[PDB]
């Protein structure tokens, strides 16, 4: 897609000079990002390991930190 | 997309408050130069009322277009609580430091006080001009200037305000009274408010359009709303028997083969956890909202018809669809119950009007199971009104699981008969299925307990009034999944934390005066747009849109004819009384603020008959007549609307008094020679010629000091006389003595929204949660 | 457990391995804890297979490591 266009061609050029520090900058607001994202919906499991489907809704919430962290990476 | 109409319903916020920053001004002060009694210009001038952005269109029609546009501008600019501190300018000129209640009052107190021909005593009076504070009761008094028009609008938003006092004994009346006098919550709080704490109560009233009755595809998609909301609010089962402990177990009491549990015997079917889960939630959520149910099953299947008649004893039979209620009540008598006692199957039609669990009651001479086979036949919801809201409530004997004991006293003798027709083989697969629910008579007492318990808790959130109507889509509850939680329940409570009971709550709330708040934006324009006589417009397009403002609904299934019959509903309703008497107050005086305009004229009197003009102190000499009399009326707007140009055209021709009468527009002139070569006649003439009468403009003549050749008037002794004069008001004086107002509020308020954010809610430990009874839910071991 | 009034706590230690945490008070939990089962037993084989035990965290509690760079060690 155009999308994985885009993404390649940095990760081609950039990495023929930068090689120690450019899989650590791409890949790290991957655990900040996982914390914005509404639940609409969820699967669960039991006390025993059985799985169990679950529609309740929880809404996301974030500090303003976070948004002061992320604009940092 | 099943989760997006569960969006729909978090995303309705509570009403906007809104609260004004400017006074409401329809009229201003403007000054004009005035002539004297003879036609010479005074010099001085004078302070009139004018009208402030004067857009008034022209025809008899137009004007009433106009005023139902001016009563939505008020309607939208009404706030719901008013402080006077905001809205405060330091007046620049009085005796001490002093403060006027608006910005444009200020600039007409400091406009009179700087010129130059005003006299003193109105100057002075601007210099006492100032506020007064009390401070033991918060009021205070600002003055303003305004028109006696806009003291009653301005009036009326002080005096009916939409705010009460808040206390901690009326936060904790807010809380439903099944939940905060329930043993198992405990209530807690954190601050104490003010005394100068308000809060906006909403309006909570039952639904006035009946939309359960013949409004089918409106309440299908109003009770849908409600079933997915009612979905994600009921707990979910933790703490189940395992799967594989269980179907290894239940696999020695049949004496299955080895390898071939699923394939020898039809009975260990679709016994999942997830199945589990799904029928306890597809149970709460179809009595919450008065979804109809609709059951499937196989008839090959005989555990799905022995886990089947617990469904039929516990809950109610008027929710299951008559169809699919009478294919498994027919099922279970020709499988269990008539091959047990030996007697002939069942020879059922279809459209019967009996039941048969309703003919088999008469055919049966056994009583431990005629008792069973009674209580499904009348087991009914019972309609009770607890606290205003119409809610119903199970039997007294299926909250405390006596209903079970009924039920495996009825099994436990069907077990123990021989019957003579079936071989030695359908015996012993019938005899082994029901005894699966015989070894489970304590773990389904406490879990007829449980389903209401979790039903009489989430009834106490609601507040609309739920009515048992059947339905036209039913949600489907599959009989596979009641055997998967009769034999798959452990002896673990659960109950539905107060954070999700005081959320269930909360969204309830919001809908409900979402609803009740867009019934009254739309009976107040269908009210207002038939006392205004609106004979040309149609009312699709107004519930067009209080179908969109409910955030529920499509536009685009709804057709014609089911718009037009919820807008006769909407007429017989009577109108809130705040809007009521914010169009009240424009249908008194809405022929004081069409009169005062220069875009338009009243209509012209013809007489062809030399009177004299009137004279005024701020027009020299004009012809104007300010009262209709003695001559004959014409309708400007039955004229157009018919077409009918015959009676005035034999009433031109013949040179007759007429009086023409509607809005018209006019030009103005100055001239003496334009009166004397009489060019106010010649004007109806293409009338006659063309038939339209949407080109007419009269003129009014102005002679005054200014004008050309006056000189021809002040010389020879002679009043200026014309033939027509127009049906023309004089603006009114600006007395400043006379229109100084004390506009009285409040000091200081604050005003909270969500009130259940203050307390703290914990449930006791889960193992001890005592029911309606003194005992506690989930006890048998 | 997720809902409304509830929230998770993922944190990410950097330096594991070589945290202050770790060198003294976990070899000394588990050696002070191998002597409460040398008096819950009879045979004089299960006091020995624990005594070989607590020998391999006396013994690493003073560990040094080989690293080679160039010509030194």
């Amino acid at each position: 897609s155009h999308e994985d266009y885009l993404i390649a061609r940095e990760l081609i050029v950039l990495s023929y000079s930068n090689r120690s520090t450019l899989a650590k900058l791409v890949s790290s607001p991957m655990s900040i990002l996982v914390a914005l994202v509404d639940i609409n919906g969820t699967f669960i499991t039991n006390e025993e390991l059985e799985l169990e489907f679950s529609n309740k809704y929880v809404r996301a919430i974030v500090p303003d930190q976070t948004f002061d962290e992320l604009k940092q990476m | 997309p099943k989760e997006s109409i569960l969006k729909k319903l978090e995303d309705i916020k509570p009403e906007q408050v809104k609260k004004q920053t400017k006074l409401f001004r329809i009229f201003e002060p403007r000054q004009l130069p005035v002539y004297r009694a003879n036609g010479e210009k005074e010099l001085r001038n004078r302070w009139y009322w004018k009208l402030k952005r004067d857009t008034l269109p022209d025809g008899d029609y137009d004007v009433r277009e106009y005023f139902l546009n001016l009563y939505d501008q008020v309607l939208t600019e009404m706030p719901d609580y008013l402080l006077l501190k905001d809205m405060a300018v330091e007046n620049k000129n009085s005796r001490d430091a002093g403060k006027v209640v608006d910005s444009e009052t200020a600039a007409i107190c400091d406009a009179i006080f700087q010129d130059e021909e005003t006299e003193g005593v109105v100057r002075r009076f601007i210099a006492e001009m100032r506020q007064r504070v009390q401070a033991d009761r918060n009021v205070v008094n600002y003055p303003s200037i305004l028109h006696p028009i806009d003291h009653a609008f301005n009036e009326y938003f002080l005096q009916h305000q939409l705010v009460e006092p808040l206390n901690n004994d009326i936060i904790f009346n807010y809380i439903p009274e099944r939940i905060r006098n329930d043993v198992n919550y405990i209530l807690n709080m954190d601050r104490n408010l003010p005394s100068t704490a308000r809060y906006i109560r909403p309006n909570l009233l039952q639904d006035r359009l009946n939309l359960h009755d013949n409004f089918e595809s409106l309440w299908d998609t109003i009770t849908t709303s409600n079933y997915i909301l009612a979905r994600s609010v009921v707990p979910d089962l933790k703490e189940l028997v395992s799967t594989e402990a269980q179907i290894q177990k239940m696999s020695q009491d049949l004496q299955l083969e080895a390898l071939t549990i699923q394939s020898e015997t039809q009975f260990l079917t679709g016994i999942n956890s997830q199945a589990a889960n799904d029928c306890f939630k597809t149970l709460i959520a179809a009595m919450l909202s008065q979804r109809t149910m609709s059951l499937d099953f196989v008839t090959t299947n005989y555990m799905s018809l022995i886990s089947g008649m617990w469904l039929l004893t516990v809950v109610p039979n008027d929710m299951f669809i008559r169809e699919s209620l009478v294919a498994c009540q027919l099922a279970i008598i020709n499988t269990i119950i008539y091959p047990a006692f030996g007697m002939q199957r069942m020879h059922y039609r279809n459209g019967d009007p009996q039941t048969p669990f309703q003919i088999a009651e008469q055919q049966i001479q056994n009583f431990q199971v005629a008792n069973w086979l009674h209580f499904v036949n009348n087991n009914q919801f019972r309609q009770v009104v607890i606290d205003g809201v119409l809610n119903q409530v199970l039997n007294d004997n299926i909250r405390n699981g006596h209903v079970v004991n009924q039920l495996m006293e009825a099994l436990m003798q069907l077990s123990r008969q021989q019957f003579p027709t079936m071989p030695v083989d359908y015996k012993r697969s019938i005899q082994r299925g029901i005894l699966l629910l015989s070894n489970r008579l304590g773990q389904l007492v406490d879990l007829t307990r449980l389903l209401a318990y979790n039903y009489e808790t989430l009834m106490a959130c609601i507040t609309m009034n739920m009515q048992h109507v059947q339905t036209l889509t039913t949600e489907k509850l599959q009989l596979t999944s009641v055997t998967s939680l009769c034999m798959l329940i452990g002896n673990a409570t659960v109950i539905p934390s107060p954070q999700t009971l005081f959320h269930y709550y909360n969204v309830n709330v919001n809908f409900h005066s979402n609803y009740n708040e867009r019934i009254n934006d739309a009976v107040a324009i269908i009210t207002a747009a038939n006392r205004l006589n609106l004979y040309q417009k149609k009312m699709k397009s107004i519930v067009e849109d209080f179908l969109k403002r409910l955030q529920i609904f499509d536009i685009s299934r709804v057709p014609d004819d089911q718009m037009y019959r919820l807008r006769d509903r909407l007429r017989l309703l009577p109108v809130e009384i705040r809007r009521l008497d914010i169009f009240n107050l424009i249908l008194m005086n809405m022929e004081q603020i069409e009169r005062a305009s220069d875009k338009i004229a009243q209509g012209v009197i013809i007489a062809y008959r030399d009177m004299q003009l009137e004279r005024d102190e701020m027009y020299g000499y004009v012809n104007i007549a300010r009262n209709l009399d003695g001559f004959q009326q014409i309708n400007l707007e039955e004229l157009m609307r018919t077409g009918d140009y015959a009676q005035i055209t034999n009433m031109l021709l013949n040179n007759q008094p007429v009086a023409l009468v509607g809005a018209l527009p006019f030009i103005t002139d100055s001239s003496v020679i334009s009166l004397v070569a009489k060019l106010d006649a010649t004007v109806f003439a293409q009338i006659v010629k063309l038939r339209k009468v949407d080109t007419l403009k009269p003129i009014l003549y102005k002679i005054n000091s200014d004008s050309n050749d006056f000189y021809l008037v002040a010389n020879y002794d002679w009043v200026p006389t014309s033939t027509t004069k127009v049906y023309k008001q004089i603006p009114q004086q600006f007395d400043f003595r006379a229109s100084m107002h004390m506009l009285t509020s409040n000091l200081t308020f604050t005003v909270y929204s969500d009130l259940l954010a203050f307390v703290s809610a914990d449930t006791v430990e889960p193992i001890n949660a005592v029911a309606f009874d003194n005992m506690r839910i989930m006890n048998e071991l | 457990f997720l809902s409304n009034n509830s929230m998770v706590l993922y944190t990410d230690v950097s330096q594991w391995d070589s945290s202050q945490h770790n060198t003294q008070p976990f070899r000394k939990g588990i050696i002070m804890g191998l002597d409460m089962l040398a008096n819950m037993t009879n045979d004089a084989r299960v006091i020995q297979t624990l005594n070989l035990y607590k020998q391999t965290q006396i013994n690493l509690m003073d560990s040094y490591v080989q690293i080679p760079d160039g010509n030194v060690i």
